[PDB]
């Protein structure tokens, strides 16, 4: 009944997931720069399909995550699976300001962001948070906890809670261990929580933007499909 | 049933 | 900025004193149980709730700082965030209900309109029990209330002016002050500190989530020419496309 | 907009 993730330490805590980290994965090796709504969905869609797979098998690697029923597990990830998405997207984003790094072979800016009604919008959200990272100087260790609060939280409605509160203990742990003063620390966790308020927003008009997307553009995959479908 | 849950027991 | 100069117990005053009040709504007993005439009232009501609102936010220390192009994108960007903060805070005292007004009380039951509007409903039922459970205080539902407020839309804003942004994140971390400030009177350890702050963010994350699906349903309630919305909460909808 | 005549009153 106990769970394991409560009797780590913050150390272990921040091994366990950096070790449970997904690889940064590759687009199409298609030279062509997408503009087309059709290419360029068509890229996204089967980049974040092979996302899927991995995140799937990183949250069974988040500390407290297996330690749910299996149908927790489906609801947790069908909540915030573009959410997750996104926020990778944002930080392997930090180091190229004005641009979007889907892939190391895949770098949008906002130009491409246009030609389709409805993403250049989301698009400078997407780059706003980059930039916010940016300054903030967000660091990786920081950049797991963060990632898996939302995988915990965003579908969150006692165990949860708590392991949250661990999650926070390891964010504190870090920014004292970086040096910082305590009133840095509580004003800095705050900082990257509001943040997460702002990930939920892009999430939910990038899902509402999918579905229109649904309704035919690109082939959409069998697992892509029933993750669109839980948002209704 | 859904492809999730097959994924997530392995 | 005045803001940047008050102390945390100045800044709960402040807040305290800008408190609008709790409205009634039209709901009458003896008339008939129309789910387009629920949202009838919760349209009135909420039109009603606008209005001070924008007052509220006029006295929420360092707002006015702004210009009022970003005073207006920050109230379309969270109105419906603010609207639903307040009815999960009245609603605390009630398992089960949401207090919409003073004269009506709503369960999941006398219902509706239903999936999707019974899942909002469900939703904040729910945090409005995390926040009892929380034994969440007035003086900090209030600093959450405002930072809600210049959050929301922080981001998703010419050139030059940005500094107003920093503006407003100088007036987000003071609101941090406060509630670690807070929680310090209440004799919370250092840990109970931090954890606190954490649940009490993540909150806002839900309360962002429940506002951008409750957008969806007035935008597809407007369509179909449910409800009459009104003049303003037409201009407030259409921020949101 | 209505938003912005309140704001300014
Ligand atoms: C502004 C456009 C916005 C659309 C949604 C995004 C997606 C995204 C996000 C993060 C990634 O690493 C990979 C893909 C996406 C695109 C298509 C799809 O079938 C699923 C997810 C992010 C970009
Ligand atoms: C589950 C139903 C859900 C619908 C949205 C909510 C509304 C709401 C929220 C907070 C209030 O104090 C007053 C009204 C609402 C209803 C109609 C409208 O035109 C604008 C806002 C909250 C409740």
């Amino acid at each position: 009944k106990n769970s394991l993730a409560l009797s780590l330490t913050a150390d272990q805590m921040v091994s366990a997931l950096l070790d449970a980290e997904p690889p940064i994965l590759y687009s199409e090796y298609d030279p062509t720069r997408p503009f087309s709504e059709a290419s360029m969905m068509g890229l996204l869609t089967n980049l974040a399909d092979r996302e899927l797979v991995h995140m799937i098998n990183w949250a069974k690697r988040v500390p407290g995550f297996v330690d749910l029923t299996l149908h927790d597990q489906v609801h947790l990830l069908e909540c915030a699976w573009l959410e997750i998405l996104m926020i990778g997207l944002v930080w392997r984003s930090m180091e190229h300001p004005g641009k979007l790094l889907f892939a190391p072979n895949l770098l949008l800016d906002r130009n491409q962001g246009k030609c389709v009604e409805g993403m250049v919008e989301i698009f400078d959200m997407l780059l706003a948070t980059s930039s916010r990272f940016r300054m903030m100087n967000l660091q990786g260790e920081e950049f797991v906890c963060l990632k898996s609060i939302i995988l915990l939280n965003s579908g969150v409605y006692d165990h949860i809670h708590r392991v949250l509160d661990k999650i926070t203990d390891t964010l504190i742990h870090l920014m004292a261990k970086a040096g910082l003063t305590l009133q840095q620390q509580h004003q800095r966790l705050a900082q990257l929580l509001l943040i997460l308020s702002h990930i939920r927003h892009m999430s939910n008009k990038g899902m509402e933007h999918l579905y229109s997307m649904k309704c035919n553009v690109v082939p959409l995959s069998d697992l892509l499909l029933e993750m669109l479908d839980a948002h209704r | 049933h859904k492809i999730l849950h097959r994924l997530l027991q392995d």
